[PDB]
């Protein structure tokens, strides 16, 4: 994908046609001639791909124009309003660049906007690229969020967002070139490992691997062909289709077992009629022939009817033996089909044991990638935002992802430790309350025109609420809330004086002993420069691991990585960290999930900003005073960084086109 | 609109899966006792089927006797159709169990000796006590 085209797919929109945003702003286009929209899109993925050559410098509409030619830049008060249009949502001119023009000397209305995570950080940079005054509102004492890097010494491990997943059409692709970002990459291959400490042969992998994902795409089939998805008026979550397909599969196993043998019997008593029909064909040859013979030994001369009971009964043994012989040839041909049917048994079981705890290790780390356990995971919609998955490869940042916030943060007042108990919003303004989280009887107020709210979705849930709304937020908000889910998964970080694993893989794996552990240290990264290891808790073992200590979380790391590679093969490490991210209480879990009952609409349902009520009965309806930004936010996009600050940016875009008004609208 | 491997999954099934929380187990665990079920039938028919596979032994080798060779006679001596009108009162309209008896008569010329040497012999009476029994 390149070209002027190149820009359209990196950027994440279409090239021959026109989006829903840019038909609400540009309406004369998209209802006129086919020729006008056209050189639109020209103009518009054109601007794009001159943004997208040098993210390291702000671009001009006179920077553009000149860049342009016939019949393109012939109309400037268009590509004024396409540039306008795309600065202002953040397609160009967006993260960290050299501005050139001088920012505006005095600003323009007020938001305050809660909490300091990525989705955070970009709409407040992005509102003060726009002329206006922002101050951010940090519980922590650091800003980031979500990605938290553990930096001692040179052992750099990042505890939140490690993995940028694919450069094509990601936001951060930019930002990558804009900040000091040197992008590794992982290495596909894991070794599984068995609870024995040495490695499951490669065959049972694949088979184990291919079966796996077949039951996944079985699922596929139950939701959209067969519509599997209510039971017992509950929405079914893709656990438990896995064990009814995995059921089905075993019961078809059995079934055909039954159909086999059944058919090896009535082949077999087939052949009972037929020898009992020999039997008591053979005592009769017997007497016939004793008949015969006693015939046969009357001496010479007979009278014709002697002869006549030699003869007839010599035939009477000569047709009846034959019928004895063609049916030792039709039991010849049957007796001799029961070992063929038996050579072909039908699989003994459809799965074994020790394969379950390895696909089980596949279903573990497919809890991992969700952070909650299949359990929860809406059968329809979990796998909702693949489609918008990007191309390239997954890329680890080895010096830590908290290299980007920390560069964004630069420029912007940001205010650690204040933790927002309170958020007031009427027709009038917005007044919020914060305390001073060292001391916790100091309280600050402040004062704005608009809030934007980051709240991670675990805090939104809490209840008893650590954030109160006044009013409080609308049924719609909190129900979808309310079902939205939010997962957890944790990691322990390991240190060690040198590795004694091995260098070429990134990436190794440990299958638990029990479907309920699965979860537990299931897999194991050396992604970093210094001897460091880390291994990650996930599924339904992340929410138990927290409220056990430390010391014997490295424990069971130490016991499972010294069977690995042998007892003394290992040291003890320097030092060790471990998350837990639900007991955070500036997380409340990890990231979000679709939830059984959820689907991807709420993503839509919690962008939505509120509108306060008319302060006096009789006026004119308000202006929506609260904004809300973060991973729980963008739909196609969720759970990720680039998902935040995409929120993030589209809803600078919008204050500012509310308090800042679109003049590219004409 | 299919299963992606040599996976089985369509409706029917999937309701006796789901029509209550065992449904399962019970599903499965009944398929295991009709399995074990026709097995002991198996092993029973198979120790039946040894005993008189034993009563079989030897064959029927000593009572074999040994086949005639002849070449077929054109002309009949007086004994054969004593023979053969004796043979068709056991027998009537079996031929080749007549052309046999007889021994020296390939099969069709015991039909033409039903047609000329006949009010003689009187076939057709003794042609229906072979018929009453
Ligand atoms: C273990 C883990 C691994 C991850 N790995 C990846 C990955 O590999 N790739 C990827 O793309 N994404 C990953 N993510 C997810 C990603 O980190 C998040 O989606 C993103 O960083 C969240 O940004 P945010 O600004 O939306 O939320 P946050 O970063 O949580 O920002 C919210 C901010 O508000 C502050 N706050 C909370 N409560 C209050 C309060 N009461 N008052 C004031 N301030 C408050 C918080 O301190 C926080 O700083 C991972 C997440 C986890 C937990
Ligand atoms: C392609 C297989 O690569 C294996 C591998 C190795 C090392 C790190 C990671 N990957 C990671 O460490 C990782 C990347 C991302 S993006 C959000 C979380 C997260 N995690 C844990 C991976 C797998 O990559 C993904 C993992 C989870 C995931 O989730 C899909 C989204 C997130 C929630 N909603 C759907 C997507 C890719």
């Amino acid at each position: 994908p390149s070209g002027v085209e190149g820009a359209a797919f990196q950027s994440r929109l279409p090239h021959d046609r026109m989006t829903s945003q840019e038909a609400a702003c540009f309406p004369d286009i998209i209802s006129g001639p086919q020729q006008t929209q056209k050189v639109f899109l020209f103009i518009r993925n054109r601007t794009l791909q001159l943004w997208l050559d040098n993210p390291k410098i702000q671009l001009t509409f006179e920077a553009t124009l000149q860049q342009l030619e016939a019949p393109y830049n012939s109309d400037t008060v268009l590509v004024h309003r396409v540039h306008s249009y795309l600065e202002r949502h953040g397609l160009i001119n967006f993260g960290i660049y050299k501005r050139i023009k001088p920012l505006p000397t005095k600003k323009t209305g007020k938001v305050i906007i809660i909490g300091s995570g990525v989705s955070g950080l970009a709409a407040a940079r992005q509102l003060q690229s726009f002329g206006m005054d922002v101050t951010l509102l940090e519980a922590r004492d650091r800003v980031g969020g979500r990605v938290a890097t553990f930096r001692k010494g040179n052992y750099v491990a990042d505890l939140g967002a490690m993995v940028v997943t694919g450069l094509g059409g990601n936001p951060m692709a930019v930002v990558s070139k804009q900040v000091n970002m040197e992008l590794a990459k992982i290495k596909q291959k894991c070794p599984l490992y068995e609870a024995n400490g040495q490695a499951v042969p490669k065959e049972k992998d694949e088979m184990v691997e291919q079966e796996f994902n077949r039951l996944l795409e079985a699922t596929s089939y139950l939701s959209h062909q067969l519509d599997f998805n209510v039971l017992n008026n509950k929405p079914v979550s893709l656990g438990q289709a896995l064990e009814v397909v995995i059921q089905l599969q075993e019961k078809h196993v059995k079934d055909e077992q039954i159909e086999h043998w059944k058919k090896i019997v009535k082949t077999q008593e087939e052949l009972k009629e037929l020898l009992n029909k020999m039997v008591n064909l053979k005592e009769k040859i017997k007497e016939l022939h004793q008949q015969y013979k006693e015939a046969s030994e009357v001496k010479p001369p007979r009278d014709i009817t002697a002869e006549f009971l030699v003869k007839s009964k010599h035939r009477d043994l000569t047709a009846l033996c034959k019928e004895y012989d063609e049916l030792a040839e039709t039991q010849g041909k049957l007796e001799e089909k029961l070992q063929e049917l038996e050579a072909n048994p039908p699989s003994d079981v459809y799965l074994s044991s020790r394969d379950r705890q390895i696909l089980d290790w596949h279903f573990a780390n497919l809890e991992f990638a969700n952070a909650t356990p299949l359990s929860t995971l809406s059968l329809k919609h979990w796998d909702q935002d693949d489609d918008f998955e990007f191309t390239g490869s997954h890329l680890t940042v080895r010096n830590g992802y908290s290299c980007v916030p920390v560069a964004l943060a630069e420029g912007l007042d940001i205010k650690l430790n204040t933790a927002v108990r309170q958020v007031r919003y009427t027709a009038s303004g917005c007044e919020v309350i914060a305390v001073n989280t060292r001391s916790t009887s100091q309280t600050f107020i402040y004062k704005c025109d608009a809030v934007l709210c980051t709240l991670p979705l675990g805090v939104l849930k809490q209840q008893p609420p650590a954030v109160q709304f006044v009013p409080p937020l609308p049924e719609w908000k909190t129900s979808a809330v309310q079902r939205m889910g939010f997962g957890n998964l944790n990691k322990v970080v390991l240190c060690f004086d040198r590795v004694f694993w091995d260098p070429s893989v990134n990436l190794f794996g440990h299958v638990g002993s029990t479907t309920a552990s699965r979860g537990e240290l299931f897999l194991f990264w050396n992604l970093y420069k210094a001897p460091i290891l880390l291994a990650l808790v996930a599924g339904e073992a992340a929410g138990i691991m927290e409220n056990i200590s430390d010391d014997v979380i490295v424990g069971r790391c130490l016991a499972i990585l010294k069977g690995i590679f042998g007892s003394s093969a290992v040291p003890q490490p320097k030092e060790t960290v471990v998350s837990r991210w639900r007991a955070d209480p500036w997380a409340r879990g990890s990231y979000s999930y679709v939830a059984a009952g959820s689907s991807g609409n709420d993503y839509d349902l919690m962008a939505q900003p509120i509108t306060p009520g008319p302060s006096i009965p009789g006026a004119p309806q308000p202006i929506p005073r609260l904004f809300f930004a973060g991973e729980h936010t963008i739909r196609n996009y969720p759970a990720t960084v680039h998902g935040a600050l995409l929120s993030g940016l589209r809803e600078a875009g919008r204050i500012a086109d509310q308090f800042l008004g679109a003049m590219y609208t004409l | 609109r299919k299963p992606p491997k040599g996976m089985f999954l369509s409706q029917e099934d999937v309701e006796a899966v789901s029509a209550n929380a065992t449904a399962a187990t019970t599903v499965l665990r009944q398929l295991d006792m009709e399995l074990v079920s026709v097995k002991r039938q198996i092993q029973n028919i198979k120790q039946t089927n040894s005993a008189l596979k034993e009563k079989l032994d030897g064959g029927i080798e000593p009572y074999r006797l040994p086949e005639v060779i002849q070449k077929c006679n054109a002309r009949w001596t007086t004994e054969e159709q004593l023979l053969a009108v004796q043979a068709i009162r056991k027998y009537g309209r079996d031929f080749q169990a007549i052309s046999d008896v007889i021994g020296n008569k390939s099969v069709v010329q015991v039909k033409n000796f039903f047609v000329n040497y006949r009010r003689r012999f009187n076939i057709d009476e003794v042609l229906q006590e072979w018929e009453a029994e």
